[PDB]
């Protein structure tokens, strides 16, 4: 089976260096693309770099570029110097293989938590929190600054589900198609800047926080992370 | 009682003719004689894909009208896209013979085979990234000329052993078979709606299968030479054929004859694919003569030449949606004309 | 071995010559009214603008 | 000045007779034909002998002006120095088609096994950095002399010159009659002994046009290193220096039709294309 | 926004396709033909489909295709070969069909410059044949001595009449199966056929 396990995370002490590593295994480790993504204990999902198939083509956030690296024996690698008390999140990996029809994001890792002791489009998510009971209709919606909405007619918005204690999953990927395995009540439909997340026949299952992320260029954002909850 | 059975024979058949001749009030081109010609067709060169090393054999395009699929004898089958030009898989083959390759409607299967003996199934979609053999198909003990999916579970081959077979991919066993012709099965269409399909063997006949009973509808013989690529009508009420006699012809199904013959004087050499447009007015054939004739399927008229292939068009076909057509050749080279 | 061949030769030629046949004209007809009905819907023989053409 | 009316028509008929081979020479090989190894080495041979098309109407104009350069010092440093590295290059690739010949007939096993578009395309890039390295010392040393401002030459002559003569004639002649001489006696023997007389009339005639087309520039180059401009016989030597000139430029209108227009395909191919 | 990457990965695929064609242009690939139980199993082996067998004699790459399985006509696929270097041809001295296959093979459209080594295997079992029966019951014209070696020669006669074109060679080589040169021989003559061909894209031959 696809797995990803992560390793390196401890007790750090400020202005230091800790290397992270996230060994794959039960597919094609050099054909994917790797990204590593942060979340911290109060906060969501956060983009911090991607290195390509191939190695060609890396790319870091702005908080990020000249302090961390990323490389990638079927592992790959976060090596992180002079760390802030900023600095302290769960770290994700994810496989992110890219070519026409192909689902991007589509795994993450289980995590490694880590403690030390401008023009970007913006991802906004009005409601934060929303009460819900099973098998009634909920609708979650997010708006970008820039259109997502591209030249070749692809919008590139992307929803994730991160039950409590396990890792984002992705839903719906480029706003509008069903990622594989997730059930058929999740709906996404937008028009360019304003995105919504359908839900019909809510279950136990579906109980987390949501996030909407946009791929139209990099660096990748999430929004602020909407939470639906039982009763 | 053999020399009874062969009377018997040769009356049917004598019946058959007659039968035929009884139905032929009057002639296509007597029919559309009185429409107007379409013209002039013009069509340039919009993609030329370079990836093939060796001589194309096959190509197919998806139902998605920008994805195809290519098979080359140096060993690799070549997801395209189209618009783009971008090369989406690239599928090394165990057998580098390969003759023929389908790509499944539904997006997730492609199929290959040729001089091995085998039709594969390479799955698209699987969940560990790479291209993998999701099946290998082995019942043929004739090379496999050509493949065409029903859904992603079924498959129909025709074969060089002169015999077509319906598989069953998860089994991986021959579901049923078409048999009656005495050449080797060299091409292979299925209708619109799927539940019957033409073949064209090498005794320069075209049989009428059906995929439920796998019994013989109707034979069609009109041409002299082994037919080499055949193609269902739009409204699935009609097919044309390519022949190495240098002619393209169209058959009713419910006329059960030819309806028009396509050729000219100064055309020798044997047609290699056949295709039609998205309303069925033209008929577009590739050609051993290096070029493909685009014909008016109404009027028998040749109406544009696609140039610009150095080597044997070996395949061609039309995008679902008709917006394109694509033509593979010898050369090591697939072009997009529109 | 031949007598077997005879008789599945002489039973599909029954077989065949057992299919009701339509008129020929019936047939140019339907495919001549096929063509015409989607013949605006076809972009082959009547060249689309640039505006609505994936590979212009 | 019968010799100056003699380099102008020269230059002008291998103008007239260079521009047409040579564009068909390039569009046909670079565009109508895919990349093998034997098509690397003509589409360079033709780059550089077309670059040499493109130059001699500057040529053409050095002698109307009748030793006057009312242009620039860049000028005078640059146009001399892109003609001498087409040349120069185009003598090298030359040679690169003997060796590649005679490497293809002597080893055949490993051009099986290691010749191919890529090194090919290796040794192209080293001739051509050659070549620049030697229009180096052109471009370096060429300068203007104010009754009328001239283009000229300001011992370091005699290195240029010298260095000119054995690395652009002496390497390349031996290198390509020993190449074909090979080749013809290798044609001596096995199936090859019907074709020795065809083989042997190709590799005289390509060997005799380059031979007739390049010395007179080098025993002139020598006369002139040997005599001084003031003495008597010098004017001769300048006056007839245009000509030779002109003759190894006529190399490059004469190259297209003695290789590329041998291969049966590439006859097929530029006879279907005009 | 994402078709970058796709791009990259089409480079990337292209660029795998471009070292996997120069390493396969490095084989020799020879076409082996002749009739049923010729020698063509014993040659080689002594170095259902299609069957392809690879080796490597004095640094090249030698492959081996294996049509004879094929019981369907020849004209639909023959010119899937049409590249091969050379066509290895077996007969069976101790045995016409061979005679009209070479004849059909030798000026096919597709094999015009492609040369042939012609195998005339059983050499022994051929001349202890001529030892009990005589070589006119094959050959009904065959007017001379009936000793082996001039039979032999008659028979290669017999084949290299079946050649018209003269852009093409036919390497005869008589063997008993009880040897090893067989890979030489056919070294030699591959070598011979590479320079030719090599002369040829050079315009020289
Ligand atoms: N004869 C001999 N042994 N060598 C003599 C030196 C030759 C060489 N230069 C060249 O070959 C290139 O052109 C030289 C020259 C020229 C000057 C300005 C503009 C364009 C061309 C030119 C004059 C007139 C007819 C043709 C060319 C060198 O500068 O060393």
């Amino acid at each position: 089976d696809v797995q990803l396990v992560e390793s390196g995370g401890g007790l750090v002490q400020p202005g230091g260096s800790r290397k992270l590593s996230c060994s794959a295994s039960g597919f094609a480790f050099s054909s994917f693309g790797m990204h590593w993504v942060r979340q911290a204990p109060e906060k969501g999902l956060e983009w911090v770099a991607y290195i390509s198939s191939g190695s060609g083509t890396i790319y870091y956030a702005d908080t990020v570029k000249g302090r961390f690296t990323i490389s990638r024996k079927n592992t790959l690698f976060l090596q992180m110097t002079s760390l802030r008390s900023e600095d302290t999140a769960m770290y994700y990996c994810v496989r992110s293989i890219y070519y026409y029809g192909s689902s991007p994001f589509d795994f993450w890792g289980q995590g490694t938590t880590l403690t030390v002791s401008g023009s970007d489009i913006v991802m906004t998510q009005a409601t934060s929190s929303v009460p819900v009971t099973p098998g009634e209709s909920v609708s979650i919606s997010c708006r970008s600054s820039k259109s997502l909405l591209h030249s070749n007619g692809n919008t590139y918005l992307y929803w994730f589900l991160q039950r409590p204690g396990q890792s984002p999953q992705l839903l719906i990927y480029r706003m509008s198609n069903l990622a594989s395995g997730v059930p058929d009540r999740f709906s996404g439909s937008g028009s360019g800047t304003a995105f919504t997340l359908t839900i019909s026949r809510l279950e136990a299952e579906d109980v987390g926080v949501y996030y909407c992320m946009q791929h139209l260029e990099y660096p990748l954002t999430f929004g602020a992370g909407t939470k639906l909850e039982l009763k | 009682e053999l020399d009874q059975l062969r009377q018997e024979a040769e009356q049917l058949k004598n019946q058959i003719r007659d039968a035929r001749k009884a139905c032929a009030d009057a002639t296509l081109s007597q029919i559309t004689n009185n429409i107007d010609p379409v013209g002039r067709i013009q069509m340039r060169t919009r993609r030329t894909l370079r990836g093939h090393l060796a001589k194309i054999y096959a190509m197919h395009w998806g139902t998605d009208s920008r994805l195809l699929v290519s098979a080359s004898q140096d060993g690799k089958l070549i997801i395209w896209d189209s618009y783009t030009t971008n090369k989406v898989h690239a599928i090394p083959l165990r057998s580098s013979w390969v003759m023929t390759c389908a790509y499944a409607p539904s997006g997730n299967y492609v199929a290959c085979g040729g001089l091995d003996n085998i039709c594969s199934i390479y799955n698209l979609k699987t969940r560990e990234g790479n291209v993998r053999v999701s099946r290998e198909l082995a019942g043929h003990t004739g090379y496999l000329s050509c493949c065409r999916f029903l859904d992603d579970n079924q498959i129909v081959t025709s074969s060089g052993d002169t015999t077509c077979a319906l598989w069953d991919i998860e089994t991986g066993q021959q579901t049923t078979t078409f048999t009656g012709h005495t050449g080797d099965v060299m091409s292979l269409s299925l209708a619109p709606d799927t539940r019957l399909f033409v073949s064209g063997a090498c005794d320069a006949s075209a049989k009428l299968w059906d995929v439920r009973e796998g019994m013989c509808r109707q034979t069609f013989t009109g041409h002299e030479s082994d037919i080499n690529a055949i193609c269902f009508f739009p409204n699935g009420n009609a097919f044309a054929t390519g022949s190495d006699d240098a002619t393209c012809r169209l058959f009713d199904l419910r006329a059960d004859q030819e309806l028009m013959t396509y050729s000219h004087d100064n055309i020798i050499c044997g047609i290699t694919s056949v295709s039609f447009s998205k309303s069925g007015r033209l008929l577009l054939a590739g050609y051993d003569d290096f070029n493909c004739n685009v014909w008016d399927a109404l009027k028998a008229d040749r109406a544009g030449v696609l140039a610009g292939h150095d080597n044997r068009v070996s395949c061609l076909g039309v995008t679902d949606d008709g917006m394109a057509v694509a033509t593979g050749s010898w050369d090591s080279f697939l072009k997009i004309w529109n | 071995a031949s007598i077997a061949q005879a008789r599945k030769l002489v039973e599909q030629l029954k077989m065949e010559a057992n299919i009701d046949r339509i008129k020929v004209s019936k047939a140019a007809a339907d495919l001549m009214a096929y063509c015409e009905a989607h013949a605006k819907e076809d972009p082959l023989l009547t060249p689309v603008p640039a505006s609505e053409n994936p590979f212009r | 000045e019968p010799p100056v009316i003699l380099s102008m028509v020269i230059l002008s008929l291998t103008f007239l007779l260079g521009l047409p081979g040579n564009g068909l020479v390039l569009w046909v090989a670079g565009l109508k034909m895919q990349r093998t190894v034997n098509t690397i080495w003509f589409l360079h041979l033709t780059l550089a002998d077309l670059l040499c098309c493109l130059s001699l109407p500057f040529s053409l104009a050095h002698l109307a002006l009748q030793g006057q350069w009312p242009y620039g010092r860049f000028l005078c440093k640059l146009i001399p120095s892109i003609i001498v590295l087409n040349m120069f290059a185009s003598v090298f690739l030359l040679t690169a088609i003997s060796l590649d010949r005679c490497l293809v007939v002597f080893k055949p096993i490993w051009c099986q096994n290691h010749r191919n578009v890529g090194m090919a395309c290796s040794i192209c890039g080293c001739i051509w950095v050659v070549a620049f390295v030697m229009c180096i010392p052109v471009f370096v040393y060429r300068e203007i002399f104010t009754n009328h401002n001239r283009c000229g030459y300001k011992t370091p002559l005699v290195a240029i010159t010298i260095t000119r003569l054995v690395v652009g004639f002496l390497l390349p002649s031996v290198i390509m009659i020993a190449c074909y001489s090979f080749i013809v006696f290798r044609m001596q023997r096995g199936r090859f002994a019907k074709s020795q007389s065809k083989t042997f009339r190709v590799a005289v005639v390509v060997v005799a046009v380059f031979l007739v087309c390049w010395t007179p520039y080098h025993i002139f180059g020598v006369l002139s290193l040997l005599t001084d401009p003031e003495t008597p016989l010098g004017k001769t030597l300048m006056s007839w220096d245009h000509v030779c000139i002109a003759l190894a430029s006529a190399n490059s209108c004469f190259n297209p039709f003695l290789y590329a227009l041998l291969g049966k395909d590439f006859r097929k191919k530029a006879r279907q294309s005009i | 926004a994402e078709e970058r990457a796709a791009l990259e990965r089409s480079k990337a695929i292209e660029k795998n396709l471009k070292e996997d064609g120069i390493s396969a242009a490095k084989d020799v690939k020879l076409l082996l033909l002749g009739a049923d139980n010729s020698g063509k199993s014993t040659i080689v082996k002594q170095m259902t489909g299609i069957v392809e067998t690879h080796f490597t004699f004095k640094n090249l790459h030698f492959r081996l295709f294996d049509v004879g399985g094929q019981r369907s006509e020849r004209k639909k696929w023959i010119h899937c070969f049409e590249d091969v270097t050379a066509i290895i041809f077996c007969v069976d001295l101790s045995d016409h069909e061979s005679l009209m296959l070479f004849d059909s093979i030798c000026n096919n459209k597709f094999f015009i410059d492609t040369s042939i080594i012609l195998f005339l295997n059983k050499k022994d079992l051929f001349g202890e044949k001529i030892k009990k029966s005589p070589l006119t019951i094959c050959f009904p014209e065959y007017t001379g001595p009936n000793t082996y070696e001039d039979a032999a020669a008659y028979i290669q006669a017999q084949f290299e009449s079946k050649n018209r074109s003269p852009n093409k060679e036919i390497y005869c080589h008589m063997t008993c199966a009880t040897d090893t040169n067989n890979a030489q021989v056919i070294f030699d003559a591959v070598t011979d056929i590479i320079i030719a061909n090599n002369l040829r894209g050079c315009g020289l031959y």
